[PDB]
């Protein structure tokens, strides 16, 4: 009756070109083009439109991109086989190829799926299905497929027409089969600390889970993160670069009068160098400050006597404190001014001629203006004279160049070490002064004292630390600025940027923030040498390394992955980590930074419940009789 | 690898016809594209004809259009070259060559696999 | 003259604790049917009409529903036949949520005279295909030769003569518990010996009657399923050689003396030496 | 009374020659100066970070545009990489003319600058915008320098994943200024966006990167697009605009889609909370691949009563349209959203960012604005009315009203008359009829001292192309003309391109040839002196070129209509010997992306050239120092000098 059909009036199947190559990007080549070039290429089997972009990079006319070409492909009679994303084995799916007819003829097309090993098809794969497709319309041909293999099965779907009008298309496409079970991610978090002894070496357990599918293993990756910045909020500074520029003064009067202008000018230059505030000033101010030191270096050379002894005038007898005070300054000016090295070598020779029998230093006649000496004038004058030459000979130790003065340099450090037998005896006595203890222990840590005679002056100085409010010190007082400034230079050598030095630096910054700045000589020079050493030490963070090494044994044999993280640019590293199984893993950690290790082991887990439609529901039942062809009995 | 064997060539006069053949071992012959080349003595390789990896469309050189015909049978792993109207300047060693899908046509260096080449000599 | 069949579609929800809203019904008909349009717009002009919009083109019916209940709600329609169907095969039907299309439900449905799912043999964790015509019982002497079929045209993997015991009926199959008489050749099951428990299964829709208590010769291809007791399990289908061994009333006769000698000399050549001389 | 002038851009880039301008001013006739200029590092004594270049200026040849070579070997040996706080360096001109004649304290005059290790241009594109997990990723980089020519310096590339961790790192030489590489996504990787960075090995601050998405997807067969009739909707209480949309639904290969379009509606806020409409759902049949849906005005106010709001509560917000069609025989579905259809108060957009500030009293104020359609193209033919109210200097305020239409691409240029001794200027700009867009602007006067003022006007307000010679006029306003010459310079891409002078005349003009060196953006800074005090003004002129120096045209000829597998001759045309990097990308990938990635066009190349632009604003200044450091210059005459800026902040 109404059962009109074709019966082997069809084409040969091998006369149909099979569509098999479906990329998503192609033409990925770089050609060398001398003005004009033709590339003769072949279009793939995907029926879309293509956007062909281009980029020209010439050595004479530079960079240029092209307006892209919309290239359109069209087969007019074709079938589209859109797969699902991933199908499991022993999960029945419906392949849906859709026939497309853009012609003006009522066609009759037989569609079959070619039988490939790895798929259980309807009837074994040899059976075909006819459907007639109208003109300008589209028709689907369903196929209920269940897979068998675990890897990949290349299936081919062939649609062929009759010889009344020869139409035909065939699509071969590889189906991806998901492994047995569901995915499972396991995070083994470990907070790293190679510093101290919290995790310098450790082991990691395995994962012989009874929920493991035995052949469904994946790769397991490692990733490591060093989340350790540095908070800037702990260094306000904010010392004014205008009152320091007022301290760049010309040397004026005699030997005393010059050094209350010259030594704050060098200490303003050495502060503004090491705090790097020459950008707030014109750069003419730097080369002005060189010429103030350049004229002032050979100004005191007029006052130099013929033995390395210094005084205010030539008729006045020489002072021991003033000769050490210029030797402290001109040693630091040897970097700026290329003066005579050996003339300063005989300057220290006069200071060794006044060596006492017990290790002290004695001044036969002092300076006239005793406000230049600062907080030295008091009951412990002999202690403050001895420790100040110890600072002065250590700064002048770098002037002793080559081997021509090195036998005299042995006589310098022997007179220092005999003075360390006298300064260490007064420091282990106990009751020193406030200023006299701060200049003593700073002189001991420069010239490398023995540590049993060094730390007993450390704890005796830290006992005198009366603090109030949120400040820590030893209306502005003029004498207490110098005592805090000598203690801040000593504290940065034992505990560099400590809990008290971060607050004691903020006290005398406020003392120099008054109108006029600092109000004498020694509280100006040493505190600008103290806050310059603090500003470097508060802006010098460099914690790095984090060496980490992992090693394992198993299916691969013995393999190991070593990696170092920290260049403080990258936020983390991840590697592939091809190790064995969930078994046998050794970790060795180095470096000195805080880290966070994460090991991501991924494998396949058990099946459990299907959970086949519990929210929405759909059911359909059909009854009746349909005519069929072929089959068997 | 997938290998190639040429046959069919020989001595012939001017204006005759000839059927070349290219046998192909291996299983993935339908995934590679083919092309007949030639090389004159003294000159380098040039293209005669080429056919798609699916056998759906053909390409011919500017002298080879109309006179020559390339065909592919993916069921027997064969490549043919139906030739007609021969000239004495067509005397060359005719090569059979294989290449990928994203390959160029005029570039001889971009094809992957090659045969040994057959000799077609046209006299007058 | 035109012919037609009738459908019945019933959906509901349990999603009062889930994602609510409206719904789109997306079903697939058979491979050569298209829906009758006048039966579908019967549910567009009613008061409690359920369907608010329809559009069909061939074997594909789209139905928009504005309300989903917790109880059974059924809509039936018809579809005519264009071409005869060349294969027994199910189809799908997917019910999407209208505001959240990734939350859906896809349930297969089968033929009215046949079953729903495809025929497969599932035991332990590994299943096996079970399609492809039906195995036939050959009698040969009442009606190709054995060595030609054993080595060259399917390459037969296992060789066994075996004794049939118990006939079960498990799901859509008919199982046969057996007992090995003589081991001839083995590919899988390396540890096969005599008097072992083997299950041979057959498709229950086929016409194959098997006689218990008698000894047959069964040759074919190995399977990937294992039985309930641990032995490898074998499938009777296409490319399987089913001949019963003749009784001693028949081979002691004079007419089948040289005819049984072809059968017994096959058991000694293939059982002790195997293929290729 | 005599001055030495020193100009440079405010940010030095290392490895790049630094353009240094030098100029004598108010110098006698028979005088020749000599000297040098170099980069100097303080706090490492005075070790130079550059070899010096000598300059010699006569009294008649009194200006010189120098090129100070900045090598990386001298910049590391002086100690700039070991510097603390921030990246600062000094440009120093050395001459004994300041000490042996002008009696100043040093033979040194200079300026404070910032230095940067960012140099060159790196461009890089990927194989795809979106990839499945387990797919090969191909990428290319392209190495160029400051002069937009291919560079050969050694670079380092790295690949950062979806969480932001380095999974691959290569350091490769550049003999041919390209680098192809391939790597594979892991099979079990999470979705996200990855980041391929490229950076020079000795240039530490070379940010250049693009991003690609990783997502599980199967490739679609058809792209769904939602196009409204207008990109806006008026929320005037007397009139509501219509809400009609067109859903074109076509395949990737050209032909329309036979299907049924299923539409849901809703509203969306700024946080991202979707509020759908229960009811009012649309289900339409596609004919010729399009579906014209319409939302009625009676249905719209009924849905707001269900959400207990009204028409006055639509001040912010946007109307959300989500559409998902189903192919009527195919059974294939794809989705599309529409998330940029805002409830607006006016159909036009005002952009007064091209209008300069700090303008000269006694000169015409140039009100230049840009009129654009709302979320659309610039519109022409729209009237703009400006109510200019000058505030009180001690007298009554006066109101001016000047109307002018927009010429081309929304460009309007309205000069208004500003007299002397202004206190401040208040603007009330109205544009469009009906329902106008408004903008208020208060600009401050220069302070009441007056050393002299300089006005810069532009007669041809059209944006010129490459090859157009543009004329500008200069008039000195508000002081005695004791000066003799004007001096100008052209700033482009953070360098000093050209520098010349022009003599003073009655109605003085100068012609500037717009070259291809002058970028899509260049500055014009001109100045003079009144005694010993500077008077300056500046102006920004954009160039609407948008063309390559060479060319690259791709063409597949014929009338198209190609089947699969056919031979295609791709034609390649270029002006020079060029390396041509090609790629043929699938347009169906653009529908599979959740956020559709925008690739590399020529417009991204021109905006990479203005990344080195050091100027902020249209130009001008109430001071003469504020003209220079808003243009990106540093300057010192010996007494007045510019402070160093704090990177590209510009508050
Ligand atoms: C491809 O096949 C279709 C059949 O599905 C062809 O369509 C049909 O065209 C005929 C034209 O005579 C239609 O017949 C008419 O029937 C109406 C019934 O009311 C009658 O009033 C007319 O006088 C005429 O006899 C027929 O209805 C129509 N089929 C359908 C389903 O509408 C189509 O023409 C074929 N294509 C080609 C290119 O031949
Ligand atoms: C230059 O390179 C650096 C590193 O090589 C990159 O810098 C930074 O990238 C992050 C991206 O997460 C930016 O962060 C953002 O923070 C804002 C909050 O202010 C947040 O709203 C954003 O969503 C984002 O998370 C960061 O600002 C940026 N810059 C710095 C100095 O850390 C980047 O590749 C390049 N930097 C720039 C500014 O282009």
């Amino acid at each position: 009756a109404l059962e009109i059909l074709q019966e082997e009036d069809l084409i040969d199947e091998d006369d149909i070109p099979v569509r098999s190559f479906f990329p998503e990007n192609w033409l990925w080549r770089v050609e060398t083009v001398d003005r004009f070039q033709i590339l003769t290429l072949w279009l793939p089997d995907s029926l879309t439109t293509w956007e062909i972009h281009g980029l020209s990079l010439s050595k004479t006319k530079g960079l240029c991109v092209a307006t892209p070409v919309q290239l359109r492909v069209f087969r007019e009679f074709h079938l589209h086989l859109r797969l699902p994303m991933s199908v499991r084995r022993f999960e029945q799916l419906e392949l849906r190829p859709v026939l497309y007819n853009y012609l003006d003829k009522n066609l009759t097309v037989s569609v079959h799926v070619s039988p490939v090993e790895g798929l259980c098809l309807a009837g074994g794969g040899g059976l075909a299905q006819q459907v007639l497709v109208p003109a300008g319309s589209a028709r689907p041909v369903a196929f209920s497929v269940v897979p068998t293999a675990a890897a990949a099965v290349s299936l081919k779907v062939v649609a062929r027409g009759s010889f009344e009008f020869p139409v035909g298309d065939a699509v071969s496409k590889v189906l991806q089969i998901e492994k047995e079970g569901a995915i499972h991610r396991e995070e083994l978090v470990y907070e790293l600390n190679p510093l101290d002894h919290r995790g310098r070496t450790l082991e990691i357990p395995g994962n012989s889970d009874p929920n493991m599918i035995p052949d469904g293993d994946f790769n397991s990756y490692v990733r490591v993160t060093a989340s350790d910045p540095l908070d800037t909020l702990g260094s306000e500074g904010a010392l004014s670069p205008g009152g320091v520029a007022s301290l760049l003064r010309l040397p004026r009067g005699c030997g005393e009068e010059t050094m209350i202008y010259l030594a704050p000018t060098l200490a303003a230059s050495r502060y503004l160098d090491k705090t790097e505030q020459w950008s707030t000033l014109p750069p003419e101010t730097k080369d002005h400050a060189v010429d103030l030191i350049q004229k002032g270096y050979m100004r005191i050379q007029q006052f130099r006597k013929a033995d390395g002894s210094y005084a205010a005038w030539l008729s006045r007898d020489s002072s021991t404190w003033l000769t050490a005070f210029v030797l402290k300054v001109l040693s630091l000016a040897q970097e700026q001014v290329g003066g005579s090295p050996e003339k300063l070598q005989e300057t220290s020779n006069w200071l060794l001629s006044q060596q006492q029998a017990d290790g002290s230093f004695q001044d036969p006649c002092p300076v006239l203006d005793r406000s230049m000496q600062g907080g030295l004038v008091g009951n412990d004058e002999t202690v403050a004279l001895t420790a100040f030459v110890t600072i002065a000979l250590h700064h002048g130790l770098a002037v002793f160049q080559d081997e021509g003065a090195e036998p005299l340099k042995q006589r310098v450090e022997a007179s220092i070490s005999k003075a360390n037998s006298f300064l260490g005896e007064k420091a282990s006595a106990g009751l020193l002064g406030a200023h006299a203890a701060a200049i003593t222990a700073y002189a001991l840590s420069l010239t490398k004292a023995p540590v049993d005679l060094l730390g007993v002056a450390h704890n005796n100085l830290m006992a005198m630390a009366q603090e109030t409010g949120d400040n820590l010190y030893w209306q502005a007082p003029a004498l207490w600025i110098e005592t805090t400034a000598y203690a801040l230079l000593h504290l940065l050598l034992h505990e560099g940027k400590a809990e008290m030095a971060d607050q004691a630096s903020a006290w005398l910054t406020r003392q120099g923030s008054f109108q006029g700045g600092f109000r004498s000589t020694q509280d100006t020079v040493i505190a600008l040498d103290a806050l310059s050493a603090y500003w470097i030490a508060s802006h010098t963070t460099e914690e790095r390394g984090l060496n980490v090494t992992l090693s394992s044994t198993g299916r691969n044999g013995f393999k190991s992955h070593a990696l170092q993280l920290n260049n403080r640019q990258i936020r983390g590293l991840e590697e592939e980590l091809q190790f064995s199984l969930g078994s046998k893993i050794n970790v060795k950690v180095g470096g000195n930074s805080k880290g966070t290790l994460k090991v991501l082991r991924t494998y396949n887990v058990l099946d459990m419940k299907n959970t086949t439609c519990q929210d929405l529901q759909i059911e359909v039942t059909v009854k009746g009789h349909v005519e069929y062809t072929m089959e068997a009995n | 690898q997938v290998q190639l064997v040429e046959s069919g060539g020989g001595l012939v006069q001017t204006g005759d016809s000839l059927r070349l053949s290219c046998a192909a071992s291996g299983r993935t012959f339908s995934r590679y594209a083919m092309g007949w080349f030639r090389q004159a003595p003294g000159k380098e390789r040039e293209l005669v004809a080429a056919i798609n990896w699916s056998g759906g469309s053909t390409y011919y050189a500017d002298f080879a259009k109309g006179r020559f015909t390339i065909s592919r049978d993916n069921a027997k792993n064969m490549l043919y070259l139906r030739m007609s109207s021969l000239k004495p300047e067509d005397t060359a060693v005719y090569y059979c060559a294989a290449g990928g899908p994203e390959v160029e046509i005029t570039r001889a260096n971009e094809y992957d696999y090659w045969g040994q080449g057959t000799q077609v000599t046209v006299s007058s | 003259q035109e012919s037609r069949v009738h459908y019945t579609v019933c959906i509901w929800r349990n999603g009062k604790v889930g994602l609510s809203g409206m719904a789109i019904a997306d079903v697939t008909l058979l491979s050569g049917f298209h829906a009758l349009r006048a039966d579908l717009e019967k549910l567009t002009s009613l008061s409690d009409r359920y369907v608010s919009h329809f559009e069909t083109e061939g074997p594909h019916v789209l139905l928009y529903f504005d309300s989903v209940p917790t109880s059974r709600e059924c809509v039936g329609f018809e579809a005519v036949q264009e071409v005869p169907v060349g294969l027994v095969q199910p189809a799908s039907a997917t019910l999407y949520d209208y505001y959240n299309p990734e939350r859906r439900c896809s349930v297969f449905y089968g033929a009215p005279s046949k079953s729903r799912l495809l025929a497969t043999l599932c035991s332990a964790e590994v299943c096996q295909c079970a399609e492809g015509k039906c195995p036939r019982q050959r009698r040969a002497l009442e009606r190709g030769y054995r060595m030609k079929f054993a080595c060259y045209y399917p390459r037969v993997e296992y060789g066994f003569q075996v004794k049939v015991l118990r006939e079960d009926s498990r799901a859509a199959f008919r199982l046969f518990e057996t007992k090995i008489t003589q081991v001839l050749h083995f590919t899988k099951d390396v540890k096969a010996a005599a008097n072992q428990m083997r299950n041979f299964l057959v498709r229950a829709s086929c016409r194959l009657r098997l006689e218990p208590g008698k000894e047959y010769l069964i040759m074919g291809l190995d399977g990937a399923t294992y039985d309930l007791e641990g032995h490898p399990q074998y499938l009777l289908d296409s490319n399987s050689w089913i001949e019963e061994m003749p009784s001693e009333r028949l081979c002691r006769s004079t007419r089948q003396r040289a005819a049984c000698a072809q059968l017994n000399d096959f058991l000694n050549e293939f059982g002790t030496q195997g293929c290729q001389v | 009374k005599p001055r030495l002038l020193l100009f440079s851009p405010s940010v030095v880039h290392l490895g790049v020659p630094l353009s240094v301008g030098v100029q004598l001013q108010d110098v006698p006739r028979g005088q020749v100066v000599k000297g040098s200029v170099f980069l100097r590092n303080p706090s490492r004594n005075n070790v130079p970070c550059s070899p010096k270049v000598d300059f010699t200026l006569s009294s008649e040849r009194d200006f010189a545009l120098l090129s100070l070579q900045v090598p990386l070997k001298d910049a590391k040996s002086c100690g700039l990489h070991q510097l603390l706080r921030g990246p600062e360096v000094q440009l120093v001109a050395h001459s004994p003319w300041l000490k042996d004649s002008l009696s100043r304290t040093t033979n040194i005059q200079g300026i404070n600058l910032l230095f940067s290790s960012r140099r060159g241009h790196l461009f890089l594109q990927t194989d795809q915008p979106i990839y499945n997990p387990g797919q090969r990723v191909r990428y290319r980089v392209f190495a160029l320098d400051q002069k937009m020519r291919p560079s050969t310096d050694t670079i380092t590339v790295m690949v950062e994943n979806s969480h932001g961790l380095r999974v691959r790192k290569k350091e490769v030489y550049m003999p041919s200024s390209i680098f192809q590489d391939d790597f594979v996504i892991p099979d079990i990787s999470e979705p996200g966006t990855w980041k391929i960075s490229a950076r020079f090995s000795d240039g530490l601050e070379s940010n250049s990167s693009t991003q690609f998405e990783v997502k599980k997807y199967v490739l679609p067969n058809f792209e769904v697009k939602i196009t409204p009739g207008k990109p806006y909707i008026l929320t005037v209480p007397g009139h509501l605009d219509e809400m009609q949309l067109d859903i074109q639904a076509r395949y990737i290969y050209g032909k329309p889609v036979q299907g049924v379009a299923y539409v849901r509606f809703g509203l969306l806020d700024e946080d991202g909370k979707k509020t759908f409409f229960r009811g009012l759902e649309s289900q339409t049949k596609l004919v010729n691949g399009q579906s014209h849906i319409s939302l009625s005005k009676a249905e719209f106010q009924d849905a707001l009563e269900k959400l207990n709001m009204g028409i006055t509560d639509l001040q912010g917000l946007r109307l959300y349209v989500a559409a998902a069609i189903i192919e009527s025989p195919g059974g294939e579905m794809e989705e599309a959203e529409l998330t940029s259809w805002y409830f607006v108060s006016s159909p036009f957009s005002l952009d007064l960012s091209k209008t300069k500030r700090h303008l000269v009293p006694g000169a015409p104020f140039l009100l230049q604005a840009l009129v654009r359609e709302m979320s659309g193209s610039p519109a022409s033919g729209i009237p703009v009315k400006v109510s200019a109210t000058v505030s009180s200097p001690g007298s009554v305020p006066e109101v001016q009203d000047i109307q002018q239409n927009t010429d081309g691409s929304g460009q309007v240029s309205i000069p208004i008359i500003i007299p002397q001794t202004i206190s401040e200027l208040q603007l009330s700009v109205s544009a469009g009829s009906p329902h106008p867009a408004i903008a208020r602007l208060t600009v401050a006067a220069p302070p009441s001292g007056g050393p002299g003022f300089l006005s810069i006007e532009r007669p041809d307000s059209r944006p010129p192309r490459v090859g157009d010679t543009l004329n500008l006029n200069l008039r000195a306003v508000g002081s005695g003309a004791t000066f003799s010459h004007y001096y100008y310079m052209i700033l482009s891409r953070g360098q000093i391109v050209f520098m010349n002078r022009e003599p003073k005349r009655t109605l003085t003009s100068v012609s500037v040839f717009v070259d291809h060196h002058l970028a899509p953006s260049f500055y014009f800074v001109a100045f003079y002196y009144h005694g010993d005090h500077p008077v300056a003004n500046s102006l920004r002129v954009d160039v609407q070129a948008g063309a390559c120096e060479g060319k690259l045209e791709l063409s597949v000829d014929g009338a198209k209509q190609y089947r699969n597998g056919e031979s295609v001759k791709l034609h390649l045309e270029t002006d020079s010997l060029a390396l041509v990097a090609l790629g043929a990308l699938d347009t169906a990938l653009y529908a599979a992306g959740s956020k559709s990635h925008k690739p590399l066009n020529m417009g991204k190349v021109f905006e990479a050239m203005n990344s080195y632009d050091l100027g902020c604003g249209p130009g001008g200044g109430d001071s003469a120092l504020q003209v220079f450091q808003a243009a990106g210059l540093a300057f010192s005459d010996g007494d007045q000098w510019t402070l160093s800026r704090k990177r590209l902040s510009c508050p």
